[PDB]
């Protein structure tokens, strides 16, 4: 069953999304989002985008670390809930996992499912291309074309980031 | 909710009372379910039992109104031999208004609901007869 | 309102990333470059109302190239029939489909 | 401006060094004559296949063989 | 194929060194050894209290700066493009905007710690 | 379509219904926002890498940048809240009801 | 739709160049110089037809010419080419700069015995012209007839009849 | 706030709205929306009081959810179309998600909950900037995707917004909540006629912007926040009472004022397409907006409410505020009916 | 509506076809009404700042009515151009498709039949 | 390029000849029917080639490069 490797990684992806979207406590939500980011970078690395996966992994690890510092600082409780300390959190986690595995079982039986779009049941390895790409990877040249072509995108993004820095300075002032 | 209205409207008037009453009951139950869902969303009940009691009360009230309206309209259409006549729908709307007054345990609400829902049901039958459009497909 | 500043001043801002048939780096073609080129050349200047029913064949072929729904359906049917014949024991796989196949080079 | 430069070099030399490096990196590529060398070095690297053209009958600039004297040569890159 | 094998091997070698460290020796657990350590005296309050941070502004600045320098990471590959003047101008503009944002943070006393 | 598309869309819907029902904590909603952003990023790059649209590879990473352009902003909208009240509960944000 | 047309297994049968990748890389430049015309004709046909089923004979000619090239190498300069491709094949990255002495021996032997000259830097990447007799495909994309465009606007812009004609307004 | 930083932030807001208006790429639309939200957040945090923090938090959460839905619909359209041209969409689910996102961005009911609370928790300058300028980009995006919106969904949203705004405007004494509910009702009025002829939508947008700006600027000049100070304004300057009376009579859709300009012609576009029930219901519901406008005029100008003793000192100090373009804006909002065919320039 | 018409040459206030139309006269009643709007704006500007409304700032009122007349004249030019475009497009489409707009006979009242409903 | 062209044509012909043997009793089936309305050559998809082969060749082909060290 090694041909469904991306499908298994996506199953772990939705599992982690169910794990942190039930909102037990932001520490374990951060752990679930770290796991989800890892399997997501694995998925996009399996599709060939190694640079994009490594970049999103690094960015979300840094963001989740700053988040963890914030929740240790500010959003804390005397008795944090791991997953089973609250009935509603454990309940919604259980139904999320149950719905995910029900969808897995249904798509693994007749190889077809209808949830609002229509989806197949075969592994994604069919939709790959059969030819080679020469002496370059397409994603690397595509992101490297940001400076040679996307001047407007670079300008508006740099202005947005500078304005964001100014906004962060202005909001947390107090007077 | 498109299939429920189409299921209610393709049955001939004054022919089968039970299927029309069941379709109207389903329409009323769907509307009451929407109303009770919004009620328990915006105004949080104090307990789960109170919330499910309110949901059941709203759904039962709307289902009773719809069932009595459909039964009275079909009975009037069979008794008068006038299937394409809005007065049967007016009678059914007033019967539903009396049902709403009985469920709310008041008389003035029953009379006002009779009048306004009878006018609304007569207007609905009028629009179905004349082919009026409420959400008009743009053509010009 | 859509104040079309870009064609008024002749300044290209985001017309190069709009479609996959544009000037790509190192002339790298998309997997459905021909279908999108045919659909764009069919529906150029005739309006969307006419293009929704006059160039529907090219757009349907392009949508089939994008998502491969019918190819997946055909492959699923073939695989299901093959597995059913294997299960009934009425079919034997050919030697070139089992591994000992001796490809061209 | 000599007094300000001496004061800021005595107080914070790191910012002075950073600004000097930044100023050189900004104003230097517009002065050096070797940027066009980078331009044709990057343009002379064959990523894609040189797809041939059909011989209609009047093409004097393109050769029929790669060893023909006509065509863009890179003896300058070998020399540099 | 090899990367998950290496990951599983290292994970197995790590996780085997605790079950060896757990089930091997002689254990003696009472309700005085496993108390939280606060230099011989029992602590005041819990360790789950709000730990009021000071460098929140620099944390948000790092949140922006990590990805705003991650935009600068394809600059090696961007040296291989035919259009070079535009790439050089855009890269210099990006790092100049980074420097302007850092200087604005520095001048407005944004890097200093609160209280 | 395929299968991984279905799984990523299911993850997006899971994070959406996680976001829309709050649990008296702002950081959890911010984590849900980051999760939906991650799911959108993954779906976009999956489609782009499948369809060989190379010039759109500038799209997702740039997209990821604007994630912080709200996400870090959300943290800056929390500290004043955590200076107004001792905690960050969403039930304390009901002064604008009159 | 229509049934996809595929050539039979007898049509694809050809004696392939059954050598390793390092063997091809070691004699890449002389193969590019000597057998240039049939490869150029085949790749022009490939770029002009957009169909592998309509370029089979040119691929057969390319295989025949490459096999003749390797046969001509094998008759005269077997052992220096053997040493050169072995030295290329040893390296993991198949670097050209690690095997300069065996390379110089190989082109010296093949220039003295066969009169073959290695091209200089950037010569093999040149774009050339090809004399071919096959007709151009008048429609290679298999496009159907394009729809007729909408008529354009022409004529003098006369003033509006009785103004705006909007309720009681006269202009 | 430093004036340089304020000018830079306002220019960033304008640049974001312009980027949404003039771009031909969906990613640029989303980038402009994000820049607009990021640069419009600190305008509401101008005075640094807690109510600004609640208003900013609620606005940020709603706008972030709307932006997520917009990007999901953009990605689905990319999947089903393989391009980025800002035009009609090729998936009904993407059209539904974009309509929901733009309804949340416009504050249209049943996504109207944040509008009165955000409007009440922020000053009058940020409130005017929000309720006038921030309602330009989503209307342009709705203008661009005209052959894609489901008719039933947008019409249900319009009638729901009109009814909910008309019902909600009755039970308010704060002026900002009244303006927010009026904005919701006008939002429903503009999106009711969008699929038939968007020139009427642009006309209604221009008229609504002019009247809302006039009312907000009069509120600046009188320095009023509640109904009681607006009543008290008759002692300081009766000309302001005359101006707010004629303006509130204009916004009630009463001829021969310019507020009868959009609505009437909106009806003129619904009867040509054989829809007679909906404009009648919409006018009957706009009678409620006219009702609380009449209540405001009764409190402010037509009756002489009691004042205090300290206002005597305010008789010795004339107004020195920068009432920018106020007479021109009042004249435009009141006496623009006989120039009705001017709207032909909006085609 | 005419958006495709404003597709080849966008962001033009008055195209090259707008100059073949007669410009509005300086004594246009709409232009006089817009000048009166400017005069009313000047009166309100004098009134809201506690100035004598008929004497204070005659230059201000003159600039008010001048700017109003300027903008109103250009807007009226654009409106006339747009209405001419509408009429021209309608007549061109009527001429281009004769089968979709067939002529109808004009029956005299001696042939047509009208039902009579008495009032009594 | 010539070797790849002959290889993919051989694989497509081999998959076509064994499709008729597998599907002969099914009703309404057409052997070798295209899914595109045009007769232009399209690039074969990985599912069209390796659809009737063992999993080792699948993992060597569509995942061999990415998983290679
Ligand atoms: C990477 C570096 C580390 C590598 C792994 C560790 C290397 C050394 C492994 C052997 C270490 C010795 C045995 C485990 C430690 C025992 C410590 C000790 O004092 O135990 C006392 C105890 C005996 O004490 P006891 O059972 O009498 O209990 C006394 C305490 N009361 C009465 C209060 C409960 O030993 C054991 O329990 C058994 C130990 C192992 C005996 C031999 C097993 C088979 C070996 C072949
Ligand atoms: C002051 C209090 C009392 C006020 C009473 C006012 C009048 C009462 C009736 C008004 C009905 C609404 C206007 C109808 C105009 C019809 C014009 C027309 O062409 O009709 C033919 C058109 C015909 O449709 P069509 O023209 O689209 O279709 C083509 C024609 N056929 C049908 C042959 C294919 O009629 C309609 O479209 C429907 C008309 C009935 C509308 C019912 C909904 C409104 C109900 C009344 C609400 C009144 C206000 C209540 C609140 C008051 C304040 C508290
Ligand atoms: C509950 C807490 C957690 C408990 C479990 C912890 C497990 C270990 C966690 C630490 C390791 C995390 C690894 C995350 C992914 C890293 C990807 C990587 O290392 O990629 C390297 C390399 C990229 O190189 P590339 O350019 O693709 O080369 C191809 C051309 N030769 O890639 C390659 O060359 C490709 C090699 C094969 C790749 C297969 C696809 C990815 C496999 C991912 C496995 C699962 C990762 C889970 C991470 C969880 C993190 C919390
Ligand atoms: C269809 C829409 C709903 C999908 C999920 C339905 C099952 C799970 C929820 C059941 C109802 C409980 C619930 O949501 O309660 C609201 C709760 C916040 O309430 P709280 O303050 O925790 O406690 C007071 C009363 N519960 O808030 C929460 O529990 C929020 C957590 C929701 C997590 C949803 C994601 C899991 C997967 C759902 C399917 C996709
Ligand atoms: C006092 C307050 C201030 C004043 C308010 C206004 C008062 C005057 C207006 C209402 C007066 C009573 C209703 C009108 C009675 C006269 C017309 C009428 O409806 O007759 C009953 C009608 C007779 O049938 P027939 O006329 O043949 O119907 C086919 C023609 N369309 O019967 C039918 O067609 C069957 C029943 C049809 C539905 C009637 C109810 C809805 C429509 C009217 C409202
Ligand atoms: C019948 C009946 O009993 O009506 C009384 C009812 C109030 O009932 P209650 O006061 O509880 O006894 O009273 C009501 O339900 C309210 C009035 C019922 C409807 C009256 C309709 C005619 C009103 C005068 C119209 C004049 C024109
Ligand atoms: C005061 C308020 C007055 C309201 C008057 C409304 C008049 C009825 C308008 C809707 C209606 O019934 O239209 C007739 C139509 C049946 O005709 P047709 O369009 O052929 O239906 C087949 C579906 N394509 O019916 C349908 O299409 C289905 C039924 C629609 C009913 C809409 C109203 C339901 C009840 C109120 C909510
Ligand atoms: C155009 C050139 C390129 C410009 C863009 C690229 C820049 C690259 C480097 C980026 C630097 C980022 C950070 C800059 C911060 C500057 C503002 C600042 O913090 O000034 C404070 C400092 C005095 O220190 P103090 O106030 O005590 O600081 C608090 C704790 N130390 O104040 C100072 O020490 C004075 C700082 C300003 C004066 C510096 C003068 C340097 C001169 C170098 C040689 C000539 C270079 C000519 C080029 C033009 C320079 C303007
Ligand atoms: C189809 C698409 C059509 C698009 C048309 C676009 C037209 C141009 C853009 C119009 C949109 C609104 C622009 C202005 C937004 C609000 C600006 C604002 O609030 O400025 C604040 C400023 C404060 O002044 P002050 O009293 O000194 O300060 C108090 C302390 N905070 O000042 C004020 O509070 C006073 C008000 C200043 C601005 C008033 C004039 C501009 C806005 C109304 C429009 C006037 C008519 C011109 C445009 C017609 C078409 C809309
Ligand atoms: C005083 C107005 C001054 C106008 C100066 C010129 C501005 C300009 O270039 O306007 C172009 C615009 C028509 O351009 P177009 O491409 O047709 O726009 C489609 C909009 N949906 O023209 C217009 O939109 C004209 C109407 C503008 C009205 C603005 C104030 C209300």
């Amino acid at each position: 069953m090694m041909t469904y490797i991306v499908f298994i990684l996506s199953i772990i992806f939705v599992m982690g999304f169910v794990g942190f979207s039930s909102k037990p406590s932001p520490i374990y939500g951060g752990l679930g989002l770290i796991v989800s980011g890892g399997v997501g970078c694995g998925i996009v690395l399996n599709f060939g985008g190694s640079f994009l996966g490594l970049m999103v992994f690094l960015i979300y690890l840094g963001g989740m670390m700053v988040v963890f510092g914030y929740t240790t600082a500010m959003a804390t409780e005397q008795y944090p809930e791991v997953w089973v300390s609250n009935k509603v959190v454990l309940g919604t986690f259980i139904t999320g996992l149950l719905m995910e595995f029900l969808m897995v079982y249904y798509v693994l039986k007749d190889k077809e499912v209808e949830i609002v779009f229509k989806f197949n049941g075969m592994g994604d390895w069919v939709i790959y291309d059969t030819g080679d790409s020469g002496f370059f990877s397409e994603e690397a040249m595509g992101i490297a074309a940001l400076y040679s072509y996307g001047t407007w995108l670079v300008i508006v993004t740099g202005w947005s980031l500078l304005i964001g820095v100014v906004v962060i300075m202005e909001i947390t002032r107090g007077n | 909710a498109k299939t429920l209205l189409h299921q209610y409207w393709d049955i001939p008037e004054g022919t089968e009372c039970h299927r029309k009453t069941y379709a109207a009951t389903s329409i009323g139950g769907a509307s009451g379910l929407v109303v009770s869902a919004y009620s328990v969303a915006l105004k949080t009940p104090t307990s789960f039992l109170e919330g499910v009691a309110r949901t059941g009360r709203y759904t039962f009230t709307a289902a009773a109104i719809g069932a009595i309206f459909g039964l009275t309209s079909c009975i009037s259409a069979q008794v008068r031999e006038k299937p394409d006549d809005p007065l049967n729908y007016l009678i059914g709307g007033c019967a539903g208004g009396l049902t709403l007054g009985a469920r709310t345990r008041s008389y003035g609400i029953g009379a006002a609901a009779c009048a306004y829902m009878g006018l609304t049901a007569a207007l609905v039958k009028m629009g179905q007869l004349e082919g009026w459009k409420v959400f008009a497909e743009p053509k010009v | 309102p859509f104040f079309d500043v870009q064609k008024k001043l002749g300044v290209d801002l985001d017309h190069w990333m709009t479609i996959q048939s544009a000037e790509q780096p190192h002339r790298i073609p998309a997997r459905c470059h021909a279908f999108e080129k045919e659909w764009i050349e069919c529906a150029h200047g005739i309006g969307s109302i006419r293009a929704e029913k006059e160039c529907k064949i090219e757009f349907e072929d392009f949508r089939e190239c994008l998502l491969r729904q019918k190819t997946m359906k055909r492959l699923n049917a073939i695989k299901r029939q093959r597995d059913k014949l294997i299960k009934e024991g009425k079919y034997t796989p050919p030697p070139h489909h089992s591994g000992q196949e001796d490809l061209r080079p | 401006v000599a007094a300000f430069l001496k004061n800021v070099w005595a107080k914070e030399p790191v910012l002075v060094a950073s600004f000097a490096i930044a100023g050189l990196a900004v104003i230097l590529p517009t002065l050096s004559p070797y940027t066009k060398y980078s331009l044709m070095i990057n343009r002379a690297t064959p990523y894609n296949y040189p797809v041939p053209l059909r011989d209609d009958g009047n093409m004097p600039d393109v050769p029929s063989h790669p060893q023909d004297p006509q065509g863009p040569s890179l003896e300058w890159l070998k020399r540099l | 194929m090899n990367l998950m094998i290496t990951l599983l091997t290292n994970f197995t070698l790590a996780t085997l060194l605790v079950t060896i460290a757990f089930w091997l020796p002689q254990l003696n657990v009472y309700s005085e050894k496993t108390s939280p350590y606060e230099c011989g005296f029992d602590p005041m309050g819990s360790a789950r209290l709000p730990f009021s941070m000071k460098f929140f502004l620099v944390a948000i600045t790092f949140l922006l700066f990590d990805l705003e320098i991650a935009l600068l990471l394809p600059l090696p590959w961007a040296s291989q493009t035919t259009n070079l003047n535009t790439m050089l101008t855009m890269a210099l503009l990006l790092i100049f905007l980074l420097a302007v944002s850092l200087a604005y943070e520095w001048t407005q006393k944004g890097l200093e710690w609160t209280e | 379509m395929s299968l991984v598309y279905m799984n990523i869309m299911m993850a997006f819907t899971v994070s959406l219904t996680g976001l829309l029902m709050y649990r008296s904590h702002l950081m959890s909603s911010l984590l849900c926002l980051e999760g939906m952003m991650l799911s959108l990023f993954i779906l976009a790059t999956l489609m782009i890498l499948n369809s060989h649209f190379t010039l759109a590879s500038m799209m997702p990473i740039i997209l990821l940048v604007f994630a912080a352009c709200e996400a870090a902003l959300g943290l800056s909208l929390l500290v004043m809240v955590s200076n107004t009240y001792g905690t960050d509960y969403v039930q304390n944000l009901n002064l604008l009801q009159c | 739709p229509g049934i996809v047309e595929l050539p039979s297994l007898e049509d694809l049968k050809v004696q392939e160049v059954k050598v390793s990748s390092s063997v091809l890389k070691a004699a890449a430049h002389h193969y590019g110089a000597q057998c240039d015309k049939p490869n150029k004709e085949f790749m022009l046909c490939r770029w002009e037809e957009k169909d592998p089923r309509r370029c089979l004979e040119e691929g057969k000619l390319v295989n025949q010419c490459a096999l003749e090239f390797f046969r001509q190498i094998k008759r005269h300069c077997a052992e220096p080419f053997t040493e050169y491709w072995t030295c290329i094949d040893y390296s993991g990255l198949q670097l050209f700069r690690r095997c300069r002495k065996e390379q110089a021996q190989f082109d010296k032997c093949v220039l003295d015995k066969l009169g073959w000259v290695r091209p200089d830097l950037g010569e093999l990447s040149k774009v050339t012209k090809v004399k071919t007799d096959r007709p151009l495909p008048e429609n290679p994309y298999h496009s159907r007839a394009r729809p007729e465009p909408n008529p354009e606007v022409e004529g003098d812009l006369k003033p509006a009849r009785h103004g705006s004609r909007l309720f009681f307004w006269t202009m | 706030m430093n004036p340089i930083i304020l000018i830079i932030i306002l220019m960033t807001v304008m640049l974001g709205t312009i980027i949404v208006m003039i771009s031909t790429h969906w990613l640029l639309i989303w980038i402009g929306f994000e820049m607009n939200m990021l640069a419009i957040i600190p305008i509401m945090m101008k005075k640094h009081n807690p109510r600004a923090t609640e208003a900013s938090t609620k606005y940020f959460l709603t706008q972030s959810t709307a932006s997520m839905l917009l990007m999901m619909a953009i990605i689905i359209n990319l999947m089903f179309s393989g391009q980025w041209t800002v035009m009609k969409l090729f998936n009904p689910m993407a059209s539904m998600l974009m309509t929901m996102a733009l309804a949340m961005k416009l504050g249209m009911a049943p996504f109207h909950f944040w509008v009165p609370e955000v409007t009440q928790g922020i000053p009058l300058s940020s409130g005017l900037i929000l309720l006038t300028w921030q309602k330009l980009a989503p209307m342009s995006v709705l203008y661009q995707i005209l052959p894609s919106i489901n008719l039933d969904l947008i019409l249900t949203l319009s009638i729901l917004s009109i009814t909910i705004g008309g019902w909600g405007g009755l039970n308010q004494t704060q002026l900002r909540k009244i303006m927010a509910y009026s904005s919701i009702a006008h939002m429903g009025w503009m999106t009711a006629v969008l699929l038939y002829n968007p020139t009427m939508t642009l006309l209604n947008l221009i008229i609504y912007i002019i009247m809302t700006s006039t009312m907000f600027t009069l509120f600046m000049a009188n320095s009023t926040t509640t109904t009681l100070s607006l009543s008290h304004t008759w002692n300081k300057a009766p000309i302001m009472t005359i101006l707010v009376l004629i303006t509130l009579l204009s916004m009630g859709g009463l001829p021969p004022l310019s507020g009868f300009m959009p609505k009437w012609m909106i009806i003129q576009e619904m009867t040509k397409n054989d829809s007679i029930i909906l404009p009648t219901l919409m006018a009957i519901t706009a009678l409620l907006n006219l009702y609380f406008y009449m209540r405001l005029t009764y409190s402010t100008a037509l009756t002489m409410f009691p004042s205090t003793n300290n206002m005597k000192m305010k008789w010795q100090f004339p107004t020195t505020k920068r009432m920018t373009l106020l007479p021109t804006m009042t004249v435009l909002s009141t006496m623009l009916l006989p120039l009705t065919p001017i709207l032909s320039i909006l085609e | 509506m005419m958006t495709g018409r404003q597709a080849r040459a966008p962001l033009q206030f008055l195209p090259d076809e707008a100059r073949s139309l007669p410009p509005p006269k300086l004594t246009d009643p709409r232009l006089a009404y817009i000048g009166f709007l400017g005069y009313c704006s000047g009166l309100i500007d004098n009134a809201i700042r506690r100035r004598p409304v008929l004497s204070a700032g005659l230059h201000r009122q003159f600039l008010y009515i001048t700017s109003f007349v300027f903008v109103g004249y250009y807007l009226l030019k654009r409106q006339d151009y747009m209405y001419a475009v509408r009429d021209h497009d309608m007549f061109s489409y009527i001429k281009s498709h004769p089968e979709d707009f067939p002529e109808k006979d004009k029956k005299t009242y001696r042939e047509v039949f009208e039902e009579f409903h008495p009032v009594r | 390029q010539a070797e790849k062209d002959r290889r993919v044509l051989q694989m497509l012909r081999e998959n076509l000849e064994e499709e008729a043997t597998i599907m002969k009793d099914v009703p309404g089936w057409k052997v070798g029917e295209s899914v595109f309305h045009t007769t232009r050559w399209v690039t074969p998809m990985m599912g069209e080639l390796y659809g009737l082969r063992t999993g080792e060749e699948i993992l060597s082909s569509t995942y061999g490069f990415i998983w290679y060290t």
